[PDB]
């Protein structure tokens, strides 16, 4: 479930098997250092053995640190671990600043344990439960059935309970787990012997299986290490996964499920994944939080955290004295930082044209000029709003393409920062100054 | 003469004793409510000609 957001026009951060980025890949342009260093900690997470690095990315806004961010998370892929919050998250009201970021934390390391499950999958030929009436005992035989085999089973009581919830048929192919015991309505064989209800509405047929009757696959279980503090943490843990409400859980828990966990990856039952940790704007963090991050990295199931900051010197939340990221130099010691610079008049011609293709949008030549201009005069994001009004705009004059004139009327509708900067300016008496004082009156 | 009685009265013995088990066994796999009402649900696929 998803739509045509800001960075869903990047599928990865474009490299080839030798970590150069290439011209123009996978969505993205330009930001060759940038993508090499993504790539180059993208490999330190895919090999697994690196733990607790910190990494930052520093530039002007519009410069790209998110989608080099979205980039690396799509690169990734699913199967591992992508933990994105905000400074803003962190600062909760049921678990502290230290408690939300260990959660946090913890969010981005999973566990997968691989489990064997013998499977009883065919189409069935006769089902035939017997029970008593103002009697408890129940008994049954039911007859599945594959293209090379057929069998009958006689069935013990929870077999029998759960066939007839199930509501199982004759026309019915369905899987039994013979561990868990949960049966699975797969599809139909044939049709209900044209009774009055329910006439056609198994026309949908499916083939019958073809095989050994029961056959072995193996299950894989993949569990973030928090939610497995939060299961071990109190008895009624497991509602607070989806509730939340998980409280402060106590040091001990935390230390034993660690403890655990290294004895299963000794063991062979389970494997660790570590993942990435992202903060968007980290410079909203107190500097308890940079102390807690300082500490918290050295920790060998620590997962790998990249933050983004665009502030250059300022304060540090929390303290009264400027910084050079607006992070404290504790933290900034042990961090790995990646720059990113502002962009071309050809890259940004190359990124509109890029979302005006995410977009559905066709932009004749001329008007993706005008857009060009427009992005480097003013913003590269302005033009990227401006161009979804311009198809808009196209569509009230029923044309299928935007034009040099939809970009102009866009373009007199929708103002920038620096106009509407102007606009207050000229006409101050008309807006609440700082000091609480307005004109109401045109007179 | 003695000892073929003795070895047919033996081999009376044996099947005896067999069949006994076997029956043992079929009463076990019997147990059921005893001269009760039942109600059955079948489902089973069923040929048809025009
Ligand atoms: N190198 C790039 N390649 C492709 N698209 C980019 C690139 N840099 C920025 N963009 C686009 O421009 C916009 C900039 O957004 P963002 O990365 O959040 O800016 P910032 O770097 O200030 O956080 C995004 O919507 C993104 O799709
Ligand atoms: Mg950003």
């Amino acid at each position: 479930l998803s739509l045509i957001a800001a960075h869903s026009h990047i599928t990865g951060l474009g490299l080839d098997e030798n970590l150069q980025p290439r011209p123009t890949s996978e969505g993205m342009v330009g930001q060759l250092q940038a993508r090499r260093a993504a790539g180059v900690i993208l490999k330190m997470v895919q090999n697994g053995t690196i733990a607790g690095r910190a990494v930052l990315v520093a530039g002007p806004p519009s410069t790209g640190k998110t989608a080099l961010a979205m980039g690396v998370s799509q690169s990734l892929g699913k199967d591992v671990p992508f933990t994105a919050i905000a400074g803003s998250e962190i600062f909760s009201l049921e678990l502290s600043k230290t408690e939300a970021l260990t959660q946090a934390f913890r969010k981005s390391i999973g566990i997968k344990i691989k489990e064997e499950t013998e499977l009883i999958e065919g189409e069935v030929v006769e089902i035939q439960i017997d029970r008593s009436i103002t009697g408890g005992h129940k008994q049954g035989k039911l007859t599945i059935k594959t293209t090379d085999m057929e069998t009958i089973y006689e069935l013990g009581n929870k077999m029998i309970d759960g066939l007839t919830k199930e509501k199982v048929l004759a026309g019915d192919v369905i899987s039994i787990d013979k561990a868990s015991g949960k049966i699975t309505k797969l599809g139909r064989s044939f049709a209900r012997s044209r009774d009055y209800d329910a006439m056609g509405a198994d026309t949908r047929f499916v083939q019958c299986p073809e095989g050994e009757l029961q056959k072995r696959k193996t299950v894989v279980h993949t569990v973030s290490l928090h939610e497995i503090d939060v299961i071990n943490s109190r008895t009624q843990g497991f509602l607070a996964l989806f509730t939340g409400d998980t409280g402060e859980i106590r040091s001990e828990v935390r230390d034993q499920i660690n403890t655990k966990v290294a004895e299963w990856k000794e063991e062979g039952k389970a494997e660790i994944v570590p993942g990435v940790l992202f903060i968007d704007e980290v410079h909203m963090l107190d500097i308890e939080c940079f102390s807690f991050i300082n500490r918290a990295l050295e920790d060998e199931f620590a997962p790998i955290v990249m933050m983004a900051t665009n502030r250059g010197v300022s304060k540090t939340r929390g303290t009264n004295y400027k910084s050079p990221h607006g992070l404290p130099l504790d933290l900034l010691d042990r961090s790995i930082i990646i720059t990113t610079k502002s962009y071309n008049e050809q890259e940004i011609k190359t990124i509109l044209s890029i979302r005006a293709q995410e977009e559905e949008v066709e932009l004749s030549s001329d008007a993706l000029d005008l857009l060009t201009k427009t992005g480097v005069e003013t913003s590269l994001r302005y033009s990227s709003n401006l161009i979804s009004v311009a198809q808009q705009i196209a569509m009230k004059r029923k044309n299928n393409t935007v034009e040099v004139e939809d970009v102009k009327r866009a373009y007199l509708l929708f103002l920038d920062s620096a106009r509407s900067v102007k606009y207050v300016q000229e006409n101050e008496s008309q807006y609440i100054d700082d000091q609480g004082n307005v004109q109401i009156s045109i007179a | 003469k003695l000892n073929i009685l003795s070895l047919d009265k033996f081999k009376e013995q044996e099947v005896w004793k067999k069949e006994n088990r076997l029956a043992l066994q079929k009463r076990q796999k019997q147990k059921f409510q005893p001269n009760e009402t039942i109600l059955q649900f079948l489902s089973t696929a069923w040929l048809m000609t025009p």
